[PDB]
């Protein structure tokens, strides 16, 4: 592809101990919705992932353990086609 | 063009619910009625398959064209298998199409 797939500066810029709210920048082309997923860091819990759409470029994660890391990733999803994902960790 | 998997479904469509016949090809996703008939179909490279969770072990395929489809599917690990099965194919899905009416009798015939 001739640009990238993926969303850039994904951050937390807001924090409670249980929740957190992400935001990113969207890639140069229309998406047509996002996944978002979150779970334990090296804790072998299990992965739990939800959508936003395309339009939104922000997300809150809420029900988390407080003082816990966690990885949380978001990719793109287009029209044939699955967008790489960016990953931050955070400990709440 | 081989069948690569293919499953009863319940779609949810405006006021009711309905039995289809869903078939997984290698370039495309057929809704079907049941002797077949096609409801709709999308080329894999014309769709993106969307995990819903209210209702739960739902998803929806999103059209290129603005449509969308909701069904109801057996179990989340039979969801989790459609997904990868659609992206691994996806992959390998370039251009998209059209089916003339005759095309759509053979595939369907082929059902």
């Amino acid at each position: 592809g001739s640009v990238s797939s993926v969303p850039t500066k994904l951050e937390v810029v807001a924090a409670t101990p249980t929740s957190l709210l992400i935001s990113w920048d969207a890639p140069a082309v229309t998406v047509v919705f996002y996944v978002i997923t979150y779970g334990e860091t090296g804790g072998n819990s299990p992965v739990q992932e939800f959508t936003v759409p395309g339009s939104k470029s922000t997300a809150t994660i809420s029900g988390l353990k407080p003082g816990v890391d966690y990885t949380i990733t978001v990719y793109a999803e287009y029209y044939g086609m699955t967008g790489s994902p960016i990953s931050i960790n955070y400990r709440t | 063009r081989q069948l690569l998997k293919d499953s009863f479904m319940v779609e949810l469509v405006e006021g009711a619910r309905k039995l289809r016949h869903v078939f997984l090809f290698t370039d495309l996703l057929l809704c079907t009625k049941l002797q077949y008939d096609c409801k709709w179909y999308i080329p894999l490279t014309d769709l993106s398959f969307q995990m819903v969770d209210e209702p739960s072990m739902a998803f929806r395929v999103h059209s290129r064209n603005g449509k969308s489809y909701t069904f109801l599917i057996s179990s989340d690990y039979e969801r989790a298998e459609w997904r990868e099965n659609i992206r691994e194919q996806q992959k390998k899905c370039f251009r998209s199409f059209s089916l003339t009416s005759v095309e759509l009798q053979m595939l369907t015939n082929s059902c």
